[PDB]
């Protein structure tokens, strides 16, 4: 559940 | 050995074009996962209002949290007043960036925005001038860690050349401020969850670059000296400090009131108008103070005095 | 009040310029380990095959895994067949990212290629290009290898006259999206066409005309409505400052009548007596409105024109 | 069907101008918290000495360990002794990256530095810099801090014409390598050689040369370059390197098939003699199949 | 012999639906130059406003004096109130033929219009016939033709029909399905249609004989009212108008009656009173056929 | 390789309904000047005589020369004797076109026409039935040209069920016939200044539309060949040709005595009655010759033998 | 108030099935003279070769200058390979018009081909107009109209439909289904049908209200993607096209999507998405979005 | 202009 | 000749 | 001749 | 306590 | 053994  | 006074002069134009009202559109961008554009609604995320059609928002991303990030544009039009003022900061507009967090991969990394107005043309019709601007983005994998967590934005400093009356001007991006502060930055940094709002800054004036006006000279070249006994530089200050004499900053930059100095140890001088022409008065004078030191060892001190001179574009 | 109908053209050049097959070199790059450049071969990672000696390939890294990682260029000479098209999408070769995990620190920062070719006047575009081999995590999407190419170009005479060949971008074979950053996973190759173009003068720039569609109006009078083709029966609204899509290329018109035409077609799907139309509608002081047509031929030409 | 001995020639500007010391200020930046500037001194972190009062170094952050980072450029002032030559690879001075962990967040993302100089005519050279200050990991490699550096130039007049100073990048002293980017460990500096050039014109570029050898060979005409080489081999004849970049004593060829080809100086003009001459082979092939070898031979021209 | 007074009767549906606005879209057309499609305008040929987004107006050709031609369709959103009465004429809009000179060859051949609404959507299907223009200005005419389509949908578990009747010219009583207009003209037309129960729209209707109950025979008269002190001759196979709807009556005594009224038009207690009149020895014999007009609701249906 | 003989069947209703009299009213009609409705007489152009009360007549426009164009419909009734056969031609009555000239423009665009009788079941039951007609009119303006003059009517091809005992029946139109003649047509062109009868052709079957009985089949499907050939008919004629063999005529409409075949060429087929049930006997047997072909290139030939059989609507 | 998120589904069977090559033949005509019908031919106006002995072409009039004018079909059996795909559009073969000048009265006024495969047969129909000729040429064009006929038939228990769509320009788009031909002309069309299931041909289609899951409404706007920053403004009750199909959406929240593409076109794990927003009583606005799976299903179900 | 139909 | 359609 | 419809 |  |  990566974000940037 | 005996310093002598120097003079200079240097000419700025302090003028101003009539201008439309100003129209930005995103036109292009690389990569990215839903990227739209459109012009801004008060929608929560929607970017504010604006007197035209353009599309002045952009967006991108599947949020992972609430929102889409992106970047948003609202012209300046209302307090511009149909003016360009030469050789003087002009705010374009205000640049927001929205950083959310979206799920990764899915911004851009790089944009354009057209801005287009108006300017009357050889014949006196009105037809359209563009800037364009450029944008690099990086849309940071987030982290524990905030600061290395925000994501940056590079604006480049790009500008477009275009007639009036029979002379060329260059508009010139000069990049991003915070308002009521003065530091102009060309990179934006914005945490997480967080928006970003600044001034737009540019310039204009005449020629096919935008260059800020400048006098150069030589403040030894009418000293005097024995032929065998070589003349230094040794201090230069803004203000008239001559009962005290100067040491020091030879090679520095020196503020003055409306510009900077820079001064060689050789005689050699530049200086460069900064300020906006508002904030130059008619008869407006710069003074320094340099000292020499001749070959025996002697020092002597006098003035440089460059007139800041406001001129229209009629003078060229 | 009353609008009237409008005219306008822009010219574009439409014609080609005989060429030679193209030499792509890798001339310099900064950092990296064990950087090699080559011209290409049917070796698993060596890039495959093209008519010539250039060193169109450059690898970097020590593996981790396989392979190194790096770039290949493979012209388009085949079906260029000699000719370089005028303000025409030339597909000047194919771009392949080959990225592999290396062991950290060992890829370069930068690069760049010439490709030259002959006009007989020798010709050299130069390439450039970012690179940004990322640390790789358990985020696949930010282990991601980054490459950026610049919007470079190159001048040259040709009978007397100047020509510009400009890099355009990258795009994915098959599709119209051009890119000027490419993003390509770990264990991956990532192959995209390389777009330029090319037309006269000291840039290269669209063709283009500009006009004011309320200078023959007649009557203050504001633009309030613009659109693609003819809409007269309905009048039109909206769209003013924005961008519109024509045919062969885009519109914009402000409210005080102020609009450029910006020909993007390629020229080859720009028939003789091709016109692009668009309407306007016009609102006066009174607030009563006019509605009226701007159209712009769109003239192909030759060189020698 | 006979290849015939082709011939050029290349002029290479070799002399020098006269300037001043010169001097380095840092003059904007963008980000970044403690941002200072200042003439260096010898502090521990202080950049060392120069002749002059520009400031020539620049610091940021808040050291988490030690010492802030930044940049330093130490002039080269003492052994130009006062002279700039042309075509001539110049060390304008030594630029030094401090890399030390600072808190996150703390750096510029840019800079910029002007090198003034006289040659009596004031000229200006600026220089950019953009700055990544890489958060700080267990993986070392990725946690260098990245600086690249712009192929800025100025064009200035003397005695009625434009001669234009370029930058070309980093080295390191004792190498040959020019990069435009530099990657530095943390706790850790790194200085690099500044490389300008200075030639006549409007930007600075290569001398240059071009020309097509199969121009005045014989043969109706089929001809193709199938063929080349440093040096004379014309007993051998030569295959292959055809679109290659090929090394000569003073610069390198290229010479494609259709016999047109670009010889261009890369060399110092210190290295290039008086009757410098480069020689190349060729070798040609007819439509019959028939192949025939000859040279190129061009002049440099020191003027 | 003795004829014998007759009694009969037919359920017409009295009731309403709630219905949204309306919107009508052109969709679909076959030829024809310069075709657009849009949501109406005050625009001098852009046929009007109405309060939605749907495209109502059509248009086509090159003009050769002036405007292009076309239709229009103006929804009755205001005047219908959210209502569907069944059994009723529901004026759904105004329609209008745009007829002007265009160069010849540019017209459409033919055009579907979607009109849509919430309880369904209703598709209208036009020919049309741009006819060359001559010195003759009746040959010059241009001419539309309407389809007799129709929808039909559920509510509350029983199907509805809501059908397509034709043109009407306001203030008139006759429908056509063919409109003819004058070059450099408009004509406009209500569009009339009608909702009722079933999988087709039929008008309520019932049947019988009237000789079943007579004593001894063959119909010789009928006629609308009560005619008994005179009794009645001819009109046998004729359509007879009542008061509410149609009759006809057969020689052999079979009948059938039909309601064309509007519900709004029918009381409640209503009958409709016909007078029929002949055995084999030729001896005639008057009586009466009566038929309630029930109105009642969906529910009770 | 070798074909077998093929055996179908299909019944055609052979029966009639007890009818009235019928009544013909036009009952709408769009457009036109001077429109009339009324029960035929022998004024001029009043259209004949029939024995009841309904306006089978109908006219329009001012005439220009003499008298109004218009329809009428004389019906049958005397030769119908009461009677309604099945799958039969049935001529409701004769459908005359009067064209005159008219003053332009004033000629109807279409109109309808009803046909009402009862049915009478075996119980004495009976049920009226009402057949509705339309018709499209194009009174064409008139030139030097007399056939772009003639004015031309069309036919719709309308129906009407109803029940008896219990089942459906369709009454269908087939459209308009010279009298003596067999071709029907959907559309009449009428010279000018004239006047054409036609006999208007229905026809009453079982259930919900008007269908001519038919079988389908497969005539391969009981043919004989290697498990490792595939087989294809190649020919097909009516009667039986089995010493000759048969080619072409392949997926051709094939007239037979009493109907029509298409046979494709795998096997497949469908056979229509197309005939009056009059003219179909009892024990009738339609024949039909295929050839069939297999992989190696071998011949065979063989009979379709189609039983006719006529039944009740009883013992439908 | 808030407006939520929706999510539809609507089912679209693709599948193929088996069929034979087909066969074509006029069986009716009305008028004209010198008809004659006949399998194709090379001969210059003979209609080209087919691969079947049915009778694909009719010609007919004197002709005044050349040849007569006519109808032709020849079949697409190469090419469909022996295969029906449903919900796709089907080229059933290339239909021309042969329109040469026939002496004044000569021409058909209609006619009627089978079109047979394996037992169903599909009956088309055509009116023509053979128009007087004048110094006018596109008055003078011929014209004709085809039926939007269509044919169901039984396949493993379950009704498919086959049903004309109309005439194509090959490598255009546009369906219509009247063509005009000039005089001295031909002019070739792909004949375009559908087949799907149940007893008339429909396109797949859901229907929802988006307002009902909605917290407090009228919808003020609507458009195709996801527009969630911005919100929408206008389109209510227009038809607005998405990837695969269209959407209409009313004011009142309730919607029609009808999926138009071929189903050749539509992927596994396909999504539809639109954007709407609402405006409750007080003014205040929220947007959402409408997501719409389009499932690729089998005949099996 | 005594035009018939 | 003579009339066409 | 600009012929109309 | 991150560092740069 | 990190790799990029
Ligand atoms: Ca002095
Ligand atoms: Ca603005
Ligand atoms: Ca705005
Ligand atoms: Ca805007
Ligand atoms: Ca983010
Ligand atoms: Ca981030
Ligand atoms: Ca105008
Ligand atoms: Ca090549
Ligand atoms: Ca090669
Ligand atoms: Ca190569
Ligand atoms: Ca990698
Ligand atoms: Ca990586
Ligand atoms: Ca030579
Ligand atoms: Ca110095
Ligand atoms: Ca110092
Ligand atoms: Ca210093
Ligand atoms: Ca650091
Ligand atoms: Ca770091
Ligand atoms: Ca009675
Ligand atoms: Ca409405
Ligand atoms: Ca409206
Ligand atoms: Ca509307
Ligand atoms: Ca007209
Ligand atoms: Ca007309
Ligand atoms: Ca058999
Ligand atoms: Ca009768
Ligand atoms: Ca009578
Ligand atoms: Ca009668
Ligand atoms: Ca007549
Ligand atoms: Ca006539
Ligand atoms: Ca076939
Ligand atoms: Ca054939
Ligand atoms: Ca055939
Ligand atoms: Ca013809
Ligand atoms: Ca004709
Ligand atoms: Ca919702």
């Amino acid at each position: 559940g990566w974000t940037d | 050995s005996t310093a002598l006074d120097d003079r200079g002069e240097v000419d700025i134009v302090a003028d101003s074009f009539t201008v439309s009202g100003v129209v930005a559109n995103w036109t292009s961008w690389s990569n990215g996962t839903n990227v739209t554009t459109f012009d801004g609604t008060n929608a929560p995320n929607g970017g504010g209002l604006d007197n035209d059609s353009g599309k002045d928002q952009i967006r991108w991303g599947q949020p992972a949290s609430s929102y889409s990030s992106g970047y948003g544009f609202i012209d300046n039009d209302s307090a511009l007043n149909g003016e360009f003022a030469l050789n003087q900061d002009i705010i374009l507009g205000t640049f927001t960036h929205y950083n959310y967090p979206v799920y990764s991969g899915g911004a851009i990394t790089s944009a354009s925005m057209d801005v287009a107005f108006s300017v009357t043309d050889a014949h006196g019709v009105l037809t359209p001038v563009t800037l364009k601007l450029n944008f690099d983005h990086n849309e940071t994998p987030n982290t524990n860690n905030p600061e290395a967590s925000k994501d940056i934005i590079k604006v480049g400093n790009t500008n477009v050349t275009f007639e009036n009356a029979g002379a060329l001007y260059t508009l010139q991006v000069i990049g991003f401020r915070i308002p009521g502060t003065n530091q102009i930055v060309t990179e934006i940094r914005t945490g997480e969850n967080a928006t970003n709002s600044y001034e737009l800054v540019v310039r204009v004036g005449p020629g096919e670059g935008y260059e800020l006006p400048s006098t150069s000279g030589n403040v030894l070249s009418n000293d005097v000296s024995g032929a065998d006994v070589d003349m230094t530089v040794v201090g230069a200050a803004s203000g008239n400090h001559v009962s005290s004499g100067v040491s020091g900053s030879v090679g520095s930059m020196i503020a003055g009131l409306y510009g900077n100095l820079i001064l060689l140890a050789d005689g050699s001088y530049t200086y460069q108008v900064t300020a906006n022409a508002s904030s130059i008065p008619n008869d407006a004078i710069e003074i320094f103070t340099y000292t020499m030191k001749d070959g025996d060892g002697d020092t002597s001190t006098a003035l440089l005095s460059i007139n800041v001179n406001r001129v229209t574009m009629a003078d060229f």
